[PDB]
């Protein structure tokens, strides 16, 4: 079912699910279509936020609708990053980011473009293709930043 | 039956009239 | 007087003066509708306000806790320097 | 024709009932729309809230970085502290 | 006058009646 919802200030692309999908994959059409993570929305139709564990039919989402979601300030897992200078900023990582999408949200932190970042972790220089996971980095892990001098 | 008084701002209508003229609400409300 | 007359035109009075009366329902009808738009608009609302409530309670817990590992460290360091000093 | 003047004198009766009554209720729906705006104002509080968790979480965070910095000057006197024991194993 | 239908719901309506017997609307309503 074509399914369009409403925001604060308006974004869908094209998007597309059925009753059948679970509450996690409501919030997966909504990951390419609102742009935001599945655990920092929580989703809600005529009053119900539905969790995950409970079918889409078993109180029907009506099919081809307008609806409203809230968003959260927040998702489950923060990664610091520190900064030579000492300061420490904050980031929403999944375990499945790798560390060039960390270098990304980096930019958008404090302005500095991915290609003069380097990252540290436990150590050692991260790179660009893995994943949070494949160097187990955890929930409050602290990553250290140092730009390039090249 | 003549005239008849408005129950709500006691203006005098015309026994024709249905609705009060000044506040317009019929004449059994 | 023509009674007939009379009557008869009190009567067609009476019904324009009922569908006139109808269509001010109708309007008053269809603010109803609206505020009951908005109150659905402000239930909405008051989610919002409590996932922002919600990611409050989290994040102060996640402070709390930081805060917490930074005392227990600020005390096993006070050992140390009890310790050191003992050579002193 | 004594019943035609019934007829009309019954009906027109009847119109009038019914504007008494269309009145009755669009009376009760004025007040319906006085309560739902008296609703409506319990607006305003709901959004100052909404403000003071959004802003009281930003705080949060601003203040767990804080701690965070702290903690890890901490953490790297302790590390000082302990390789310099260590040297002596 | 005779038998009217109700132009909102089509319930036909007695002369007699000035209010549609099922929604209750007015005859020119
Ligand atoms: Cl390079
Ligand atoms: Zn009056
Ligand atoms: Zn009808």
């Amino acid at each position: 079912m074509q399914i369009f919802v409403k925001t604060l200030t308006g974004k869908t692309i094209t998007l597309e699910v059925e009753p059948s999908d679970t509450i996690e994959n409501v919030k997966a059409k909504i990951q390419d279509k609102e742009g935001i993570p599945p655990d920092q929305q929580r989703l809600i139709f005529a009053g119900k936020q539905l969790e995950d564990g409970r079918t889409l039919s078993d109180y029907n989402i009506q099919k081809e609708s307008t609806l409203h979601l809230v968003l959260r300030l927040r998702g489950g897992m923060q990664i610091f990053v520190k900064t030579l200078t000492g300061k420490t900023i904050t980031l929403e990582v999944e375990p499945s980011d790798t560390i060039e999408n960390v270098k990304a949200k980096i930019q958008d932190k404090e302005g500095i473009p991915p290609d003069q970042q380097r990252l540290i972790f436990a150590g050692k220089q991260l790179e660009d293709g893995r994943t949070l996971s494949d160097y187990n980095i955890q929930k409050e892990s602290t990553l250290h930043l140092v730009l390039r001098l090249r | 039956r003549g005239r008849w008084a408005c129950q709500s701002c006691t203006f005098e209508n015309e026994a024709a009239a249905v609705l009060c003229s000044i506040c317009e609400r019929p004449r059994l409300a | 007087r023509a009674v007939l007359k009379e009557l008869s035109e009190k009567l067609e009075l009476a019904e324009k003066a009922l569908a006139s009366k109808q269509l001010q329902m109708d309007e008053m009808k269809q603010t109803i509708a609206k505020q009951e738009e908005d109150l659905e608009t402000m239930t909405i609302l008051r989610a919002q306000m409590e996932v922002y409530c919600s990611d409050f309670h989290a994040e102060r817990a996640a402070r709390e806790k930081i805060h917490e590992e930074k005392e227990q460290l600020a005390l096993q360091l006070a050992v140390l320097l009890k310790e050191n000093d003992a050579f002193e």
